[PDB]
């Protein structure tokens, strides 16, 4: 290999690895917003009728 | 450079994993959360209607 | 012969991964008059190799 090479595919790579670590746990952590509403309003509104 | 190449993207995987883990974690609270937040909507729910029957 | 042949008498954490996240390992057995052709040509192969890890 030459010296240039080997750079660029040393920052192409890292940059994936980067990409792809931002949109797992972002996905993740917008899944955690929404599934805590879902959740929140299922066990209120159940439990609100009950006190009717 | 089999050592150097190999070894800095593995541990950038490590670093990666560790965010994710973080993002699982916050996700988990979530859930705690939301089972908490449900319970002080309740209570104060259930005194409101029990304030107008004791009007009543 | 390498058509029923992969190293496991020794294993070692910069030459064989798969339990990473991001990163795996295949060991491609490559002829020895293709031998030259190989290191040249391994990066370009796929995208997002990692950089000087052809060895032997």
């Amino acid at each position: 290999l030459t010296p240039n090479q080997v750079n660029d595919e040393l920052n192409k790579m890292q940059a994936f690895i980067r990409k792809e670590a931002e949109e797992k746990a972002k996905e993740i952590q917008l899944k955690a917003d929404q599934e805590y509403e879902i959740e929140k309003t299922n066990i209120v509104r159940n439990e609100t009728n009950n006190i009717d | 450079s089999q050592k150097n190449g190999i070894a800095t993207l593995l541990q950038a995987e490590k670093e990666a994993h560790e965010i994710v883990s973080k993002a699982r974690k916050y996700r988990q609270d979530k859930l705690k959360q939301a089972k908490t937040d449900a319970a002080k909507e309740i209570d104060s729910y259930k005194i409101q209607k029990d304030k107008e029957l004791k009007e009543f | 012969d390498l058509s029923v042949r992969s190293l496991h008498d020794i294993v070692k954490p910069e030459d064989f991964v798969l339990n990473s996240e991001h990163l795996t390992t295949v060991l491609v057995a490559v002829p020895k008059s293709l031998k030259s052709d190989f290191e040249k040509s391994y990066e370009t192969l796929s995208k997002n190799v990692v950089p000087a890890s052809a060895s032997v």
